[PDB]
């Protein structure tokens, strides 16, 4: 038979009545096309989602759509699969809306590419790699003091204008520049103008030939919203498991995410959770968090935003979603405004990374003794107000010279800055800044002007910029 | 034909009703047309309510589901030591099927108040922080509770990894863990040759919550079979704060009235039927022990709240680890305020009760005299007090990852901390001195090691010092 007819239509929800020994599976995919018979009807082009079976051969549904001018008694249809988006080379450079279809005016996508469902059980214990890894990002503030790991989740924060979304241009550029990589960017529950503005800036920039885009914005329904970050993880696995490729994947908020869910399962019915999330809130979480790891020939580490609400950290949804989280980096307006970029804070970011056994000896101490430096001329920037720049200690003199510098190398100039600064970039490898941090820590440039380590790649290039200057 | 054969009615969200099954019994196993079992869970007039251990993405309504004539089991034995399985039994590391021939069921009475015995052997977990002034014995179940990012995983396997020497067989089962972290572990185990002992029960994020809920029942259910051979277990649950998230799904979606923070009315009756069961028998029951370590995750250090509050109100004890001690170089976190052994100190050596009896106060009092000497200065001997020991105090207590300490060589040191050997020499050098000092003993006091280790109790009374100050005549300052 393969077909079934709607029964009931309230919102979002539909249920759908099929012939006995024929019910869809669940998060299978229904479409409904209707052409409007006499001027009381209207054109539908819609798409459902299975969601439970209630019993007597009638099944609910999540609509992707807006289900105004439904009739009870129209037909629909069983795709025997779950939703599926085109996957491939093809998906480079352009921009999809949750569903596979295209958004820009490159045109349609021929119907013999391939394409893969949305849902997928995560990959298994044996699958997974062995060994922890460190991805080489290239950006000296992050590869000394708050490494990224291969198949790690980051959490990103910031305030508005200290410079996020040049950070993840950079991140696109020197990944797909250094490790042959790609990136997707998957938009959930965002300004829609804000996404036009990313898609502008990263035409600008070049990134947009070597990443995928997917939006879903604000004012998108539920059910659309809820599955924007399994489209754009479902693109971005195609990589990882068909080429052995490290790929980038940015979540733009992954809040509403959560909160697209409680709405739908408000309207599914169930009994509210705790502060009136759902009572699956952790069991999606997973769903969504646990497809990300590295794999025997490949990897996805994501870079994510997180909304807390009301600033508490205790709330389930923050809790949920940190208990994934292998790093932080957190943005400062301080040093933005001081002229540092990228504006890195070096005491508030955190990783897991950072340990002896993953990093190595030499990478830690050299980072513990940086972050003792700058906590000393943090606590001495307090006595300077106090009493006085003359009236402090020689040793706390010779702190407070090292930490100038310190702080001022941690800068760097960025491939993506030159629209704006007008110099090149560079790609710093972590060897090179670990030397280059030891050299500053041992006093070996002690007599170089403090202003030569401002914005620079090497530590070559600092006495080089010296030498130019005097 | 209803006996033992029925239909599914309704599926969603892991759960499902099914008609028929006329002759089932209340927890029995059931299994789908998948292959993906079940537990009878309801039996009302009409339907039976079955809860689905696995992916039920692949049931339909009108499927058929037929009896296994078996209350909820699992499978046991000493075929199942090395290997990583699901709370069902089934392989995971994918080194071939299981060999087991004995099953237990999910759900057992716990041993009554007459089959016990007090508890008073000792559980070497290598760590000084731990061994030292919050003991742990056999039979006991001891609480590990703290925020995340504060070490309660290495505690466990510096733990598991100690007991290399002592006959014991230990558990690891990991409720909620990612499976990145699970596959580390793993590694580390296998690295440090714990494997030969070990049996790891796996339940990922991405499984659906009746595994979660399940797998610490299957974990103390594969312990109890060694228990009851008169044998030693030791059983670590990496959350019980996720089964509990888990349990709390499962009780929504069936539509339970939530009591406190949405939690089911029975949340206490969950963990305290779990914990029970770890006991230490007496010489009647066989003379064996199973032992249990609960985690329990924090949120910015609320010892106050629900579940943390109902666990500790379970267990004989726990040990509070603090993020603020974690961080900035306290790594071991261990908060002697908040920490305790109830049933402990009665399963300590000898030599080690002697000593560092006291330590546990002494640090206490020496935390709060830090807080108080900030406001000034103070009396030479508050001077002495606070700088001379606590600091060396603080600093000997600290330890590196996976770097046990045999209990000899931690009495050793304790001793010599105790007695005022390390009052001279500077905050920042002992530890290089714990390092060279055990290989000093190494090499000179092999048999006051050996006497230590025959009779549990110090060498001799006097006796050490002579060694004390021969090696810190070849120990040089910084
Ligand atoms: N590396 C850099 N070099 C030069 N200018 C920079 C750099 N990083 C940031 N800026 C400046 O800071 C501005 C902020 O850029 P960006 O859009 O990335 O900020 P943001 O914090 O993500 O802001 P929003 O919240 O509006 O998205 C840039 O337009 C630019 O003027
Ligand atoms: N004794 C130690 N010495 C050095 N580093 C340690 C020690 N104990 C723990 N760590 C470090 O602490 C970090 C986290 O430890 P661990 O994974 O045990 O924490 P946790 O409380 O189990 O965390 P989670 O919430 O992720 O489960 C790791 O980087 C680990 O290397
Ligand atoms: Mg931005
Ligand atoms: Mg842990």
């Amino acid at each position: 038979m393969t077909r079934g007819r709607v029964i009931q239509v309230m919102g979002p929800v539909v249920d759908v009545k099929f012939e006995n020994g024929h019910l869809p599976a669940i998060y299978n995919a229904l479409k409904i096309q209707h052409k409007a018979r006499n001027e009381n009807e209207v054109d539908i082009d819609l798409t459902l989602e299975v969601a439970l079976h209630l019993g007597d051969d009638t099944v609910r549904t999540i609509a992707m759509a807006s289900t105004d001018g439904l009739i009870r008694g129209m037909e629909v249809i069983d795709t025997g699969a779950p939703i599926s988006v085109p996957v491939g080379e093809v998906t480079l450079g352009r921009v999809f809306n949750v569903l596979g279809e295209p958004i820009d005016l490159e045109g349609d996508i021929p119907a013999d590419a391939r394409r893969d469902p949305i849902h997928r059980p995560a990959p298994k214990f044996e699958e997974l790699a062995t060994e922890v890894e460190i991805l080489e990002t290239g950006i000296k503030v992050v590869d000394l003091l708050a490494p990224y790991i291969k198949g790690g989740k980051i959490g990103l924060f910031g305030g508005a204008g200290v410079g996020k979304t040049v950070l993840i241009q950079e991140l696109i550029h020197n990944i797909a520049q250094e490790h042959g990589g790609i990136s997707v960017f998957a938009g959930v529950g965002e300004r829609t103008r804000e996404g036009n503005d990313l898609y502008h800036e990263m035409k600008d920039s070049g990134v947009i030939s070597k990443t995928a885009m997917v939006f879903g914005q604000m004012n998108e329904p539920p059910g659309a919203r809820m599955r924007v970050a399994l489209t754009g993880l479902t693109m971005a696995e195609y990589f990882r498991d068909e080429q052995g490729q490290d790929v980038l994947l940015f979540i733009d908020n992954i809040f509403r995410f959560t909160q697209a869910g409680s709405e739908v399962s408000a309207l599914l019915g169930r009994m509210p959770s705790a502060v009136g999330y759902q009572p699956t809130l952790a069991t999606e979480m997973g769903q969504l968090q646990e497809r990300i790891t590295s794999t025997a020939k490949g990897s996805i580490t994501s870079i994510q935003a997180i909304y807390v609400p009301a600033d508490d950290y205790t709330d389930p949804a923050p809790a949920t979603t940190f208990s994934h989280l292998d790093a932080t980096t957190n943005l400062e307006r301080k040093l933005a405004e001081m002229g540092i970029y990228p504006a890195v804070d070096p005491l508030a970011s955190t990783s897991r990374a950072l340990a002896p056994e993953i990093v190595g000896e030499e990478h830690y101490q050299v980072a513990r003794k940086v972050q003792q430096t700058l906590q000393r001329y943090k606590e001495l920037q307090d006595i300077i107000a106090i009493l006085g720049m003359d009236e402090l200690s020689d040793e706390d003199k010779l702190v407070v010279h090292r930490a100038r510098r310190i702080q001022f190398f941690l800068s760097q100039n960025f491939h993506v800055a030159e629209q704006f600064t007008g110099q090149p970039g560079s790609y710093v490898p972590v060897k090179e800044t670990v030397r280059g941090f030891k050299e500053i820590l041992e006093g070996k440039y002690d007599h170089l002007p403090e202003d030569a380590f401002r914005l620079v790649g090497r530590i070559e290039e600092v006495v080089e910029k010296a030498k130019a200057m005097g | 034909q209803v006996s033992d054969v029925g239909t599914v009615i309704q599926v969603g969200d892991g759960i499902a009703r099914a008609h028929g099954l006329d002759n089932v019994m209340s927890g029995e196993l059931v299994e789908f047309a998948n292959g993906v079992m079940g537990m009878a869970l309801n039996l009302e007039e009409n339907n039976v309510g079955i809860v689905i251990l696995g992916p039920y993405t692949g049931i339909k309504e009108g499927d058929e589901v037929r009896r296994t004539g078996r209350i909820m089991e699992v499978p046991v034995g000493e075929a199942l030591i090395g290997r990583v399985v699901n709370p069902l039994g089934q392989p995971v590391d994918g080194l071939g099927p299981v060999e087991t021939t004995e099953t237990r069921p999910i759900e057992s009475p716990a041993p009554g108040v007459m089959d016990r015995r007090s508890v008073h052997e000792p559980l070497q977990t290598g760590i000084k922080a731990i061994d030292a002034l919050v003991p742990i014995g056999r039979g006991q179940r001891e609480l590990i509770i703290g925020d995340r990012q504060t070490g309660k995983t290495s505690v466990a396997i510096d733990t598991i990894i100690n007991q290399k020497d002592q006959n014991m067989i230990s558990i690891y089962v990991a409720i909620g863990q990612k499976e990145s972290t699970v596959r580390t572990v793993v590694e580390t185990l296998r690295k440090h040759g714990a494997l030969d002992y070990t049996i790891v029960v796996t339940a990922s994020a991405s499984q659906p919550a009746p595994l979660l809920f399940l797998a610490p029942y299957a974990g103390v259910a594969m312990g109890e079979y060694f228990m009851y051979k008169g044998k030693h277990v030791l059983v670590v649950y990496d959350d019980l704060s996720k089964q509990a998230a888990a349990y709390r799904e499962l009780s929504l979606l069936l539509r339970r009235p939530p009591g406190r923070e949405a939690y089911p009315g029975d949340i206490f009756y969950l963990h305290s039927r779990l914990l029970e069961r770890a006991a230490k028998l007496s010489d009647a029951k066989g003379g064996g022990s199973l032992t249990a370590l609960p985690f329990v995750e924090t949120q910015a250090g609320d010892i106050s709240a629900y579940i943390p509050t109902n666990v500790i109100s379970i267990t004989d004890g726990q040990i509070f680890l603090q993020s603020d001690l974690f961080f900035s170089g306290v790594r071991p976190a261990i908060n002697a305020g908040l920490s305790v052994s109830r049933v402990g100190g009665a399963a300590q050596i000898k030599a080690m009760k002697k000593v560092a009896g006291t330590l546990r106060l002494d640090l206490a009092a020496y935390r709060e005299l830090e807080a108080f000497a900030q406001f000034g200065s103070d009396l030479d001997k508050a001077t002495q007090a606070k700088l001379a020991r606590g600091a060396r105090t603080v600093e000997v207590l600290k330890q590196d990852l996976h770097q046990p300490i045999p209990v000899e060589k931690q009495v050793l040191i304790i001793y010599a901390l105790t007695r005022g050997f390390l009052d001279d020499i500077p905050v920042e050098d002992v530890r290089r001195f714990e390092k060279e000092f055990y290989l000093f003993l190494d090499q000179n006091g092999q048999h006051l090691l050996e006497h230590i280790r025959t009779t549990k109790d110090l060498p001799n009374e006097d006796d050490l010092n002579k060694a004390i100050e021969a090696f810190k005549k070849t120990f040089v300052v910084s």
